[PDB]
RNA sequence: AAACUUUCAACAACGGAUCUCUUGGUUCUGGCAUCGAUGAAGAACGCAGCGAAAUGCGAUAAGUAAUGUGAAUUGCAGAAAAUCAUCGAAUCUUUGAACGCACAUUGCGCCCGCCGGUAUUCCGGCGGGCAUGCCUGUUCGAGCGUCAU
RNA sequence: GCGUGAGCCCGGGUCGAACGGCCUCUAGUGCAGAUCUUGGUGGUAGUAGCAAAUACUUCAAUGAGAACUUGAAGGACCGAAGUGGGGAAAGGUUCCAUGUGAACAGCGGUUGGACAUGGGUUAGUCGAUCCUAAGCCAUAGGGAAGUUCCGUUUCAAAGGGGC
RNA sequence: UGGGCGAGGCUCCUUCUGAGUUCCCUGGAACGGGACGCCACAGAGGGUGAGAGCCCCGUAUAGUUGGAAGCCAAGCCUGUGUAAAGCUCCUUCGACGAGUCGAGUAGUUUGGGAAUGCUGCUCAAAAUGGGAGGUAAAUUUCUUCUAAAGCUAAAUACCGGCCAGAGACCGAUAGCGCACAAGUAGAGUGAUCGAAAGAUGAAAAGCACUUUGAAAAGAGGGUUAAAUAGCACGUGAAAUUGUU
């Protein structure tokens, strides 16, 4: 509900929270997954290590059912 | 022009081709269907297994 | 011009007939809300495209 | 240019057109800048909703097709009822 | 941007996707749209059931090996073996479904038992009520208790 | 509270057709009431009004006030009554429009359309009556 | 001390905010499938006792027939229903896919028939016709493409 | 009058048809700014200004009112590549008569191309209509997915004279 | 195995629908307040001079008045096996779509990756053959269908068109650009662009008449519940202005 967001807090108060020096731009450091390997890269490899390249073969057309074997505990 | 109109309906009562403007005025699309016997017309090889094969009337008891 | 066809005479002919004021006895009928001529048109102000 | 060159305007690109009504038609290329007059099919783009709607079906008179619905309604019948003088 | 430790977004609006979002507000009155179409039709198929009768089937593959529904209908053999000529099985609420094969004898004979059972639960009535033939039901077996679901009346006991 | 889906319970609807309706509709929405001994001769409670009935004010500054109806301005949803008038600046005489459901008929102008309406309404208002009684 | 400027208050101006209203929008849901060469959509010009517009209509022109209802319409006048609903019969100007050829022209033709002017030939009036692509059929034809006498 | 405060309540006036407190629910929910948007209104200010094209004056009539209405007289200008008389384009009724409150004629206005009510355009000989020019559009054909492009006599069985 | 009726039912059009305007107060007007009653399968909505179940239209319910005949249909009446049709078994036979499949190459496309579909060009088939079986190739098996001809309700999309019902939506700078003679007035050669603008009062009862003025108007007077509600019209803020 909107009677329980911050806006209504920053009512007032001009800049809403975002800071005076920093604006609140459109889109500072790119969009999406921008600069993985650049400016991001500390972030990237800090969490998810093993975010970049490829490990192991591929299945063509892979049919799910194949491998249908749940199992339970004695 | 309404007992002029009667006369000619009259006059081509029962022949092939009459004037446009007595011909009926439906709807170019419902002018231009077919015919409810070309419509309806089915090949003899459907109707001998239609009059030998038809929908039945039936119940199944619970 | 003097050299006028048919089209464009029958055409002023039509404008001059719409440029006049609304009937009085108009203003007089329950529910009226035409108080002028809102479309009327002079030869020095509004220019007629032919 | 501008006032002196002003002056020069008595002439006329475009006049009536028969099929429209507006002065669209180019006088010389006898082409409808609007209708597109005299092609068969109508002048009509889709990057312009509002010149597409000034002149979609229902903007004018239907003379003839505004009788349509009451005559599908009663079944494009055809007669006169039980009982009518003439 | 990323920014602290959160999963990759992955969300595909990189599209103009509100130029084909499909809200549900009619699906009350589809419903009812659904129920009135179906109570049309079981009057339409007066004392018929609304339904008709299917067979019994193995779901395919290595998961769900395990289960047996609904087909789509009974195989010639399968009529052949109850004995339900194939022009007349269509005419009386059974399914036919001519290209599947019954490669096992547990499937041929579950399905001939349905049909079987179908068969002997069937109330056929004359073509014209005057001069019934040998193949109706005459008249006084007639009336009974009937079902117009075959498949609830006819469902899978145990998959 | 409507039940029946062809029925609308819309504030926009109802005002829209009411300042809409056609002559025939205002016809029936103009009804008055008939008096107590109409009533009872008749057994009928309403009818739409018409020029030449004799009417009685029950509401309004002119209560009281008995005339004949003479003119049925439909089209400003009123009634002129015989002598129940107004005087403007000039000392000229104009009617006053008087609603029709504000009067009561005391006395009806009677040809045979006015009463084939009054013998169905009677035969609708007793069939119903035994029907119910059932 | 007045005047002037400013401040405060009452009244009066200017302006159209606020409040209340809403025959309008907007959104959702349900039912239905019906344009046109038998001339559509659209455009133009006209039509009322007194109308410029809007609405309606087409020289039968604010409408005709027919059915239903049952006494109006209304601004004035007038008269003996209605600016009513419904709607199956008609009318439906110039146009427009637009169709004799054109059209920036109310331009220029041809055919059939009738009526007048001494008239198959010219002129005038009236009515009906004359577009293109294609299908089926009809009839008249072309070709040493080809078959028999 | 209450509350630190945002605000809340009351008295008086105006006014005329709906509205509020409490607990939950909900949001297109709180403005001094954005050369913000729309609308309205100021100081400037009775101020800048209304000074190109030689120029007006007397008497009379009209009228509530006359420098810019009219009559007469005088004085002047345009000075036949005109401030003259007619046309083409363009305008469309501005043309004529009668009347005139407001608005407009950046002063006035009795006057007006303004406003209002009525009139006015007469052709075998003047034009259009006929002809062809530059050119444009068909046709036969050929391109192009197609809207359509080329083509104008071109690889076409393309007509008019008499008895 | 062909034909014809068909009660009866569902449709469709049409007639018809309960109850206060009782007494008192306020008011210009009760539709407000108080008292006493009534109807309710109807206390949805709207109008009527202010908040009306009973003043009026409608609203609920299945019925009913008269009519057209659109559908379905229990069951009846009546032809008849030359013909046509199904089933049970069988030695044998068993036709089956070509510049098509497929292959190469090029372009495009796909999640389709030694190439998913499509198309252009080149090559160009076969008869247990052929296609497919998501890694290119040869060989051997297996599985599954049967291309290059065709038709077909429904469940699905869509508020563009014609009707209808609604909303925890907006309320005249909002809501569609348009609540109004709005795709109008107006602008542009043109393609196009494109506004502003709702509210007197219950009822015009829209101010007779006198007087001053050339007139516009003013002052009296009149209408109304109210004119500081007077067509510059509900209320009437601020900016800004005049007087005191
Ligand atoms: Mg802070
Ligand atoms: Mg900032
Ligand atoms: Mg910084
Ligand atoms: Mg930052
Ligand atoms: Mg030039
Ligand atoms: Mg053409
Ligand atoms: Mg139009
Ligand atoms: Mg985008
Ligand atoms: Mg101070
Ligand atoms: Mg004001
Ligand atoms: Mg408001
Ligand atoms: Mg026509
Ligand atoms: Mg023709
Ligand atoms: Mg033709
Ligand atoms: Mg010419
Ligand atoms: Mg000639
Ligand atoms: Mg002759
Ligand atoms: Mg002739
Ligand atoms: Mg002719
Ligand atoms: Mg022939
Ligand atoms: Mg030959
Ligand atoms: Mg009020
Ligand atoms: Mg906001
Ligand atoms: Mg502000
Ligand atoms: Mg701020
Ligand atoms: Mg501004
Ligand atoms: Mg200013
Ligand atoms: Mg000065
Ligand atoms: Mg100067
Ligand atoms: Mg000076
Ligand atoms: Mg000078
Ligand atoms: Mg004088
Ligand atoms: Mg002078
Ligand atoms: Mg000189
Ligand atoms: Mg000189
Ligand atoms: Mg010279
Ligand atoms: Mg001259
Ligand atoms: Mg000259
Ligand atoms: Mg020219
Ligand atoms: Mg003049
Ligand atoms: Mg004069
Ligand atoms: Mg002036
Ligand atoms: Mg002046
Ligand atoms: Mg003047
Ligand atoms: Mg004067
Ligand atoms: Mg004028
Ligand atoms: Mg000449
Ligand atoms: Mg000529
Ligand atoms: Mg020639
Ligand atoms: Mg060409
Ligand atoms: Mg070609
Ligand atoms: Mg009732
Ligand atoms: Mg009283
Ligand atoms: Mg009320
Ligand atoms: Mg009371
Ligand atoms: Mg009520
Ligand atoms: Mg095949
Ligand atoms: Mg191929
Ligand atoms: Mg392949
Ligand atoms: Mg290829
Ligand atoms: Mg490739
Ligand atoms: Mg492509
Ligand atoms: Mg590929
Ligand atoms: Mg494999
Ligand atoms: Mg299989
Ligand atoms: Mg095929
Ligand atoms: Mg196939
Ligand atoms: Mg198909
Ligand atoms: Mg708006
Ligand atoms: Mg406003
Ligand atoms: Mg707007
Ligand atoms: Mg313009
Ligand atoms: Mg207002
Ligand atoms: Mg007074
Ligand atoms: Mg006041
Ligand atoms: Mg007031
Ligand atoms: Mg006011
Ligand atoms: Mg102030």
């Amino acid at each position: 509900p909107t009677r329980f967001s911050k806006t209504r807090k920053h009512r007032g108060h001009v800049s809403a929270g975002k800071g005076r020096v920093g604006k609140h731009r459109k889109h500072p450091g790119g969009r999406g997954m921008a600069g993985g390997q650049h400016h991001h890269r500390t972030n990237l490899d800090k969490y998810h290590p093993g975010y970049f390249g490829k490990v192991g073969m591929r299945h063509f057309h892979l049919l799910r059912n194949h491998y249908w074997r749940p199992s339970i505990n004695i | 022009n309404a007992k002029q109109r009667a006369q000619l309906r009259l006059f081509y009562k029962n022949k092939k081709y009459l004037p446009l403007d007595l011909r009926p005025k439906l709807t170019r699309a419902l002018r231009r269907r077919l015919s409810k016997e070309d419509a309806s017309r089915v090949l003899e090889k459907t109707k001998k297994r239609l009059t030998h094969f038809p929908q039945r009337k039936y119940a199944v008891k619970a | 011009p003097s050299h006028k066809t048919f089209r464009i005479k029958q055409k002023l002919a039509k404008a001059q007939k719409q440029n006049r004021p609304i009937p009085q006895w108009i203003r007089l009928r329950t529910g009226n809300t035409i108080r002028y001529n809102a479309k009327r048109r002079h030869w020095r102000k509004t220019r007629l495209g032919l | 240019k501008g006032t002196s060159s002003f002056g020069k305007r008595h002439n006329k690109t475009h006049g009536l057109c028969r099929r429209c009504g507006r002065r669209s038609l180019h006088n010389q290329k006898k082409v409808c800048a609007s209708c597109g007059y005299p092609a068969a099919k109508t002048r009509k783009y889709n990057w312009s909703e509002k010149a597409k709607r000034r002149k979609v079906t229902g903007t004018g008179r239907m003379r003839y097709l505004s009788t349509v619905p009451r005559r599908f309604k009663n079944g494009f019948r055809t007669g006169v009822p039980k009982g009518a003088r003439g | 941007a990323i920014k602290h430790n959160q999963q990759i977004p992955n969300n595909h609006f990189r599209k103009h996707w509100q130029r084909r979002v499909r809200c549900h507000f009619d699906q009350p009155g589809k419903k009812v749209t659904r129920r009135l179409a179906r109570r049309a039709k079981a009057a339409a198929l007066a004392p018929r059931p609304v339904d008709k009768l299917r067979p019994i089937v193995r779901c395919p593959t290595v998961k769900y090996n395990r289960r047996t529904r609904l087909g789509r209908g009974f195989t010639l053999e399968e009529l052949k073996a109850a004995g339900i000529p194939r022009l007349l099985a269509p005419t009386i609420g059974i399914a036919v479904d001519h290209r599947r094969k019954n490669l096992s004898e547990e499937s041929l004979a579950a399905n001939v038992q349905r049909l079987k059972d179908y068969k002997a639960r069937l109330i056929l009535f004359p073509r014209k009520s005057n001069k019934p033939k040998k193949a109706d039901t005459p008249k006084d077996q007639q009336t009974a208790e009937t079902t117009t679901s075959l498949r609830t009346s006819f469902g899978v006991e145990q998959p | 509270m409507k039940v029946r889906p062809t029925v609308s319970s819309s504030r926009r609807k109802a005002r829209k057709a009411h300042f809409s309706a056609p002559s025939s509709v205002r016809r029936v929405i103009m009804s008055a009431p008939l008096s107590k001994e109409l009533r009872e001769k008749y057994n009928v409670r309403s009818i739409p009004i018409r020029k030449g009935d004799e009417v009685q004010i029950v509401r309004g500054a002119h209560k009281d006030k008995e005339g004949k109806v003479t003119s049925v301005y439909r089209l400003k949803y009123v009634i002129h009554v015989e002598r129940v008038t107004r005087e403007k600046a000039t000392g000229q005489t104009v009617p006053i429009g008087i609603h029709p459901s504000n009067v009561v008929i005391t006395k009806l102008h009677l040809d045979k359309d006015r009463e084939n309406i009054l013998a169905r309404i009677k035969a609708g208002r007793e069939q119903v009556a035994k029907a119910k009684g059932k």
